[PDB]
């Protein structure tokens, strides 16, 4: 699920909210 | 959790499956 954040530039900042950098996006359990 | 990179200037990469890295990204356990 993306979770409102993209990692082209930088990584996740909501990697607080366990979501992580996949194919440019954040997202956490797809 | 974590488990997209991250790292605070090398680290990571991906632990080799196993995660690591800590404030800085990383993940694995969390």
């Amino acid at each position: 699920i993306p979770c409102g954040e993209s990692c082209v530039w930088i990584p996740c900042i909501s990697s607080a909210i366990g979501c992580s950098c996949k194919s440019k996006v954040c997202y956490r359990n797809g | 959790x974590x488990x997209g990179x991250x790292x605070x200037x090398x680290x990571x990469x991906x632990x080799x499956x196993g995660x690591x890295x800590x404030x800085x990204x990383x993940x694995x356990x969390g």
